């Protein structure tokens, strides 16, 4: 859902609903800090410095600054998901009509040649 | 009437260029600065214009601090006129 | 309605008759007499400026332009003529929804009679000379504009009726003592020829004078009362009168004993001096009626 | 330009939050106006003859254009009477205020300025303020994206690709180039907000930040093609791989975080049953990219450019966000699958 | 306040023997359940009616800023 | 529309001229039952056609406000009428030494009665009539509150998007 | 004698035709004067006494005063006829037969129209207000108050200090 | 609004709303009417069961169905030349 | 003092006009807040009724009563 | 409905004037008055007829930032009659 019916507008995270928790060391949260790790090589091309990888030690807060934002940005990731499951299963047991079951066929089907 | 009161006035001064007219016979750019800060503070002015006659319903707390807050932003925008205005 | 034509016709005597007082109290200031070969005292020849002017003198155009020139004479005479009808005096004629902002849009509008004037000469070597005295009217209009809302936020609403009723026991010159100074200064702006100086062109001076006389009237509701009376008129009239005229000598005195202030510390008088001045005291009128209860 | 010029830089930033925050419909029309005083300014700096030029035709363009934009907000008290940025309401007032969107963001009609306003500014920091400006109009569109009709949005969205796409090819003004790389990227803009309003912001967030790190390259003073192309042997040999890399990323290619919004606009406009339209946005990104790639052959080639005069000492421009940002522009496809739920 | 609204019912009793007299051969029109599709609350109405003969007295009425007595 | 009948209601209005009853404050002290009855029948039910009756007893009561001056103390309330219409529109401004003359002879009566300085709202209901509490204008919800189910969402497994 | 607004309306275009043709800065300057001045009636009749004043004191005596100036800083050229010039007197005819044709069109009550909106009559319907309230009457009668609208003074004021400083760092 | 205003209010922009005086406005009945329908959300979304209430609104601030009744009445007196008419007035 | 006591006689020297600007208006904001008199004003303000005062349906009320001179509700009598 | 028919029509000439042009500039920022003008009378009789009076300061805001584009859009005029000799559309360098 785009526009907002049961979740407050305006949120710093989510706070309205907290119970979800958030990934521990995840594969997804490796490549963003790979990506922190991966600006601190790249300003020293900008800014002339010796050596990319064993240069200035400022590296350390390029990689905490894409840690800390991207946890906080993958957390809406699963919350906003969460909330997109969460109105779509509401949507079939509030109304039963919409939605259709079927099982077990014996269809006849064009058989192709060649 | 204000219609018949204003159209009076005009009739009569038309009537007197005539008498004038028919009875005888035989580059610095410094003033646009001056004339632009007329309009800007004429419009702080159009805001400050409902006062005497506003204030009479609503609350006096929540205005007496939006008031004063509109001439003071007046006098800040004369702050500037006093770092290089010109020779003006 | 009669009436309109007994305030066009008598103010047009009045602004012919100002000729006589204009150089014979002045005369007096400065030692000479006045009118006195013409009339017993003088009293012909305010009439004979118009015999002289209108009749006789002929046109010379620098190049006429089609409708101006011909024109700036009416916005000239209309405007100040017009100014007359929110007048409260004992009864206004037509009493407006809201007074004083008439006042200030008809004199706001005013500016163009010179502003047209500097349009119907061709040469270059007038117009610059007309903008400056544009100049020396929009900048006061600022000041004056922020000098009635004192007075207005102190009591009354925008009606000049109201004004009346308020000045019962005492004058608001006492209350506004340093904006009433103001309102001797301010008002010489407007083409008196005391603090700055810049056929039809005899027609601008019955015009420019007749301003003269609204702002003298406009500063004697605004600052002067004394007393009302609803059920003797014949008492408010004679007062009002006497204290317009004594206003009206002040407008001369000006002329005759002050230099020109020049253009540039005009602008050091006013916008340096006189804005931050007359904030200060708009500033003060906005604590008065929430300090002490004031509101109409 | 001392304390004041980050006051004057602060009531843009401010004007846009009015925008943001906002339920009365005059109350944008103020926040537009912040805009309009604060930009002109800066478009002036150190006051150019192609200066006074280009702030003129930035302001004629724009300021009618906004005026438009009071006649639909007084259509919205002669008809449904509220004064509620929710919807349009009406068919009559909305023909009203798209095209006066569309002389901000949507361009197909309206890019003429665009080309000669970007040109005309004298500093690069200027060049960054007009891609941040789009972000103002945005948030008006995404308020109101219902009741107004499809048929003179989108062709407001084919059309300015296809004068996007040929508008940049007879242009060797760098800053020429990026005038037309914003009209041929606004189509992809005025494209999502017919089909689902998601995705549409993001690509805001992909495109502006596309943008000021292609500008903050050019910190290093480039104004035309051949003065760009002196950079890889006299100036920075290792700065102009950090150029190719966001130029890559400008047009469509998928190891780039650019190709990351192009994903969404075609998949959310097939499942709306349409294959005729996004079909012709796929072709016209092609004659996008032509830009990008000659631009990158100041990079990749030699083309002589070698010249008598050289430079020894160290390089030290204002550089805000030209490090961090740089990283999230080249790569961030495996970063930000998900993430189209982030924003929106 | 009784004044404004005896008056009000008076103007439209007026008005609906002109539309009894003036409609009778040709139109359709009954004139029942009045101009509003909800016919629950009822407005002014005759602020914008307020009958249409006589007009020395529907300017007088009307206009109340123009002249102002 | 259903308008009223041509007859209508209050035989007479009005008195006679105006300046005349805002003269005298003292109608809101004497006959305020009919006057505060029909004013909360018209805030709960904004159609005239329903609290008519109730307006049909404050004419009524009006007449009998003003007969009861004509009979006793006329010549105090005359002079007091010429007051207030020689003058503007001062109401009580330059009138009240001529206010001195009224007021004392209608003090004989248990007529007088003194404003003082407000009304600071008044409230007093007797008659009802009917109650009234519901009507407006609105005759249904239309289609009632949205369906909207809370149960907390677990975790949500694989995201929708191609990469996962 | 019947309308009152509706012949005001018409010397309002009337004025507006010296903007889409070229008359000039100095003719089409007198232009806002005769429709600034008559469209001042249009505002007044349905009320306002505030509002329809404010006209008076910014757009005629601030707005075009300013604009003055700037007729004599930049092109000045020497006032010319309004007539002689070719296109102008085109534009001019071509303005008032877009209007004058739907004036003939308001007898026999009701008018052709572009809009899908139908004009009819509107006489003693043009007003279409009551005089519900008595005392402090007027929504404009109450115009403007610094209370609810806390948030409009404080852009207001930042805007105008905006102006003062940014046309002084032009010049 | 892309942006929500959180604990500080400044709206003031609505119809029917808490008025400078005691003073309602010209359509408040029917101003009512419009905001009590669309409250909720699935009401103007779908926009079907409060197409009665808006057209009554609709016909407040217009007034295009007086006004087309009031045509056909004014019509009619004037084509009732040299025929029978009636006058009371 | 280095700022209170040198930059005072200097002021009323040089561009005495402008002691002026900042006493008044800057007294001006300082008074309405600290003086015991503001709060009187406010009270009679809102006492004063623009409009018609609405009646309310009798049932368990308190401090309300006939419109008559009664002892009920608050009913402003602040100084004379 | 009636009045709003003539002045929705002076709105339109306004606008054409706007995109017009004849080798004078200062007709743009005349025009642009114009349209603030008529803008002016469109949303006071809106408000005064169908009255709201919280809504009837919107009109008052509106007069004042109508004088902000017709100021710091007006002040780039002069700046061309500096560079150049007389304001121009014919005299432009930009391609």
């Amino acid at each position: 859902x785009x526009x907002x019916x049961x979740x407050x507008x305006x949120x710093x995270x989510x706070x309205x609903x907290x119970x979800x928790x958030x990934x521990x060391x995840x594969p997804r949260l490796a490549f963003v800090g790979f990506l922190g790790y991966c600006s601190g090589l790249i300003d020293n091309a900008i800014r002339r410095r010796p050596v990319l990888l064993a240069g200035l030690h400022r590296q350390l807060l390029y990689i905490t600054s894409f840690v800390f934002v991207g946890y906080y940005l993958l957390k809406r990731q699963d919350y906003m998901y969460a909330v997109r499951d969460h109105d779509m299963f509401s949507y079939i047991k509030s109304h039963x009509x919409x939605x259709x079951x079927x099982x077990x066929x014996x269809x006849x089907x064009x058989x192709x040649x060649x | 009437n204000l219609m018949l009161a204003l159209l009076t006035n005009f009739t009569l001064a038309t009537l007197l260029v005539i008498i004038a007219f028919w009875l005888p016979q035989l580059f610095s750019m410094k003033f646009f600065l001056v004339a632009i800060t007329f309009l800007l503070f004429d419009l702080e002015i159009a805001l400050l214009l409902p006062l005497p006659w506003a204030s009479q319903t609503a609350n006096l707390n929540t205005m007496l601090t939006m008031a004063l807050f509109l001439i003071i932003l007046l006098a800040v925008s004369l702050a500037y006129e006093w770092t290089q205005k010109g020779l003006e | 309605m009669i009436n309109i034509l007994m305030l066009i016709i008598p103010i047009l005597l009045a602004v012919a008759f100002l000729t006589l007082v204009e150089r014979k109290v002045l005369g007096y200031m400065q030692l000479r007499k006045g009118p006195n070969v013409v009339g017993p005292y003088g009293l012909l020849q305010p009439i004979a400026d118009a015999i002289k002017l209108f009749i006789k003198e002929p046109l010379r155009p620098a190049t006429s332009s089609a409708s101006m020139f011909i024109l700036a004479p009416i916005m000239a005479l209309g405007l100040a003529l017009t100014m007359w009808i929110p007048l409260p005096m004992p009864y206004p004629l037509i009493n407006m929804n809201l007074g004083v902002l008439f006042m200030l849009a008809m004199s706001s509008l005013a500016v163009y009679s010179i502003l047209w004037s500097g349009w119907a000469s061709n040469s270059k070597y007038a117009l610059i000379g007309a903008l400056r005295a544009v100049a020396q009217t929009i900048s006061y209009e600022v000041t004056l504009a922020i000098i009635l809302l004192s007075v207005l936020l102190m009591s009354g609403s925008f009606t000049l009726s109201t004004l009346i009723t308020t000045q019962e026991q005492m004058w608001l010159i006492l209350p506004a003592w340093p904006l009433a100074m103001m309102w001797f200064i301010s008002t010489l702006a407007e083409t008196n020829r005391a603090p700055f100086d810049l056929g039809p062109f005899a027609l601008f001076f019955m015009a420019e004078y007749a301003n003269i006389i609204m702002m003298n009237i406009f500063t004697a509701i605004l600052f002067l009362g004394t007393s009302h009376n609803p059920h003797m008129p014949e008492l408010y009239t004679i007062n009002f009168t006497i204290k317009s005229l004594l206003l009206t000598m002040s407008f001369l005195w000006i002329r005759a004993s002050y230099p020109r202030f020049r253009y540039d510390q005009l602008m050091h008088l006013l916008w340096k001096n006189f804005l931050p001045l007359t904030l200060a005291l708009c500033m003060w009128h906005v604590s008065l009626p929430i300090l002490t209860s004031g509101i109409p | 330009n001392p304390i004041i010029f980050i006051i004057i830089l602060l009531t843009i930033m401010l004007g846009t939050i009015i925008v943001m925050i906002s339920s009365h419909w005059l109350l944008v029309w103020i926040g537009f106006e912040m805009n309009m005083l604060a930009i002109i300014p800066i478009m002036m700096k150190n006051h150019n003859p192609r200066a006074t030029e280009a702030s003129t035709k930035y302001f004629l363009t724009q300021s009618t254009a906004s005026m438009l934009l009071m006649m639909a907000v007084i259509i919205n008290l002669m008809f449904s009477g509220q004064w509620t940025v929710m919807k349009l309401f009406n068919p009559m007032a909305s023909m009203l205020m798209t095209m006066a969107l569309a002389m901000k963001l949507g361009m197909a009609p309206f890019h003429f300025w665009v080309p000669e306003v970007t040109q005309g500014i004298p500093l690069s920091s200027g060049l960054i303020l007009l891609t941040w400006q789009k972000l103002a109009p945005m948030s008006v569109l995404y308020q109101i994206f219902p009741s107004i009709n499809l048929n003179l949005i989108l062709t407001l969205s084919v059309l300015s690709i296809l004068i996007g796409g040929w508008g940049g090819l007879n242009q060797t003004q760098l800053r020429k180039i990026m005038a037309y790389s914003s009209i041929a990227h606004m189509g992809w803009m005025t494209a999502v907000l017919p089909y689902n309003p998601t995705m549409t912001l993001l690509n805001l967030i992909i495109y502006i930040i596309m943008t000021s790190t292609m500008f903050t390259m050019f910190m290093a003073n480039s104004t035309t093609t051949t003065l760009s192309l002196s950079h890889t042997w006299n100036k920075t040999p290792i700065m102009t791989v950090l150029i190719l890399a966001t130029l890559l990323s400008m047009g469509g290619l998928p190891p780039l975080s650019g190709f990351m919004p192009k994903w969404m606009i075609i998949q959310e406009m097939t499942k709306n049953n349409s294959i005729i339209l996004p079909t012709f946005m796929a072709i016209t990104a092609l004659l996008n990219l032509y830009f990008y790639m000659r631009l990158t052959y100041s990079t990749t080639l030699t083309m002589f450019p070698s010249t008598n005069n050289m430079k020894m000492k160290w390089q030290f421009p204002l550089m805000k966000k030209m490090t961090f940002l740089p990283t999230m522009v080249v790569l961030s496809t495996m970063m930000l699958p998900l993430t189209p739920m982030l924003s929106v | 306040l009784q004044a404004e609204k005896d008056r009000r019912v008076l103007q439209m009793l007026r008005e609906n023997l002109e539309e009894e007299a003036t409609v009778m051969k040709d139109x359709x029109x009954x004139x029942x359940x009045x101009x509003x599709x909800x016919x629950x609350x009822x407005x002014x109405x005759x602020x914008x009616x307020x009958x249409x003969x006589x007009x020395x007295x529907x300017x007088x009425x009307x206009x109340x800023x123009x002249x102002x007595x | 529309e259903l308008p009223s009948l041509e007859d209508l209601k209050v035989q007479e209005v009005k008195v006679s001229s105006s300046v005349l009853k805002a003269a005298a404050h003292h109608y809101g002290a004497q006959c305020d039952k009919p006057n505060k009855e029909f004013m909360l029948c018209r805030w709960e039910e904004k159609d005239p056609r329903r609290c008519l009756e109730e307006g049909k007893l404050v004419n009524q009561c009006a007449l009998e406000f003003f007969r009861q001056i004509k009979r006793h103390c006329a010549e105090p309330f005359t002079e007091y009428w010429t007051c207030i219409d020689y003058s503007g529109l001062q109401l009580f401004r330059r009138c009240r030494k001529q206010q001195a003359q009224f007021d004392e002879c209608v003090l004989d009566k248990x007529x007088x009665x003194x404003x003082x300085x407000x009304x600071x709202x008044x409230x007093x209901x007797x008659x009802x009539x009917x109650x009234x509490x519901x009507x407006x204008x609105x005759x249904x919800x239309x289609x009632x509150x949205x369906x909207x189910x809370x149960x907390x969402x677990x975790x949500x497994x694989x995201x929708x998007x191609x990469x996962x | 004698m019947l309308y009152i607004v509706f012949i005001l309306s018409v010397i309002f275009v009337m004025g507006f035709v010296g903007f889409s043709s070229k008359p000039s800065p100095i003719y089409g300057g007198l232009g806002l004067i005769v429709s600034g001045g008559v469209g001042c009636g249009i505002v007044l009749n349905f009320g306002g006494s505030f509002l329809g004043l404010m006209v008076f004191l910014i757009y005629l005596g601030g707005m075009m005063v300013v604009f003055g100036y700037t007729t004599a800083m930049a092109t000045e050229q020497y006032p010319e006829i309004w007539l002689s010039n070719k296109a102008v007197l085109g534009a001019f005819v071509t303005g008032l037969l877009m209007e004058f044709f739907m004036v003939y069109y308001v007898l026999k009550d009701k008018e052709v129209e572009v809009v899908f909106e139908f004009n009819g009559l509107g006489d003693w319907v043009i007003y279409d207000t009551g005089d519900s309230g008595f005392f402090s009457e007027e929504a404009m009668g109450i115009a403007a108050l610094y209370s609810y609208g806390t948030w409009l003074v404080i852009v207001t004021g930042w805007s105008l200090l905006i102006g003062v400083v940014v046309i002084m760092e032009i010049t | 609004q892309k942006r929500l205003g959180v604990d500080l209010d400044r709206w003031m922009t609505i119809q029917s709303a808490e008025q400078p005086h005691k003073i309602p406005s010209r359509c408040h009945a029917f101003e009512k009417e419009w905001i009590e329908c669309a409250h909720g959300i699935g009401s103007i979304r779908a926009e079907k069961e409060c197409k009665i209430e808006f057209e009554d609104f609709r016909e407040c601030l217009l007034r295009q169905k007086t006004m087309k009744r009031l045509h056909a009445i004014r019509r009619q007196r004037e084509k009732l030349i040299k025929e029978g008419k009636y006058t009371p007035p | 003092a280095e700022r209170v006591a040198a930059f005072l006689k200097n002021v009323w020297a040089k561009e005495p006009v402008l002691v002026a600007s900042f006493a008044i208006a800057g007294l001006a904001v300082i008074l309405p807040t600290l003086s015991p008199y503001t709060k009187y004003s406010l009270m009679i303000n809102x006492x004063x009724x623009x409009x018609x005062x609405x009646x309310x349906x009798x049932x368990x009320x308190x401090x309300x009563x006939x419109x008559x001179x009664x002892x009920x509700x608050x009913x402003x009598x602040x100084x004379x | 409905s009636m009045v709003y028919m003539n002045i929705m029509m002076a709105f339109t000439v306004s606008l054409v004037g706007l995109l017009m042009y004849r080798s004078h500039l200062m007709s743009s920022l005349l025009c642009l008055e114009g349209m603030m003008l008529s803008l002016f009378v469109m949303a006071a009789l809106t408000i005064l007829n169908s009255h709201f009076t919280l809504a009837s300061m919107m009109p008052i805001i509106l007069l004042v930032f109508a004088a902000c584009e017709a100021a710091l859009g007006l002040s780039l005029l002069v700046m061309v009659s500096n560079t150049y000799g007389t304001d121009y559309v014919q005299n432009l360098n930009l391609l």
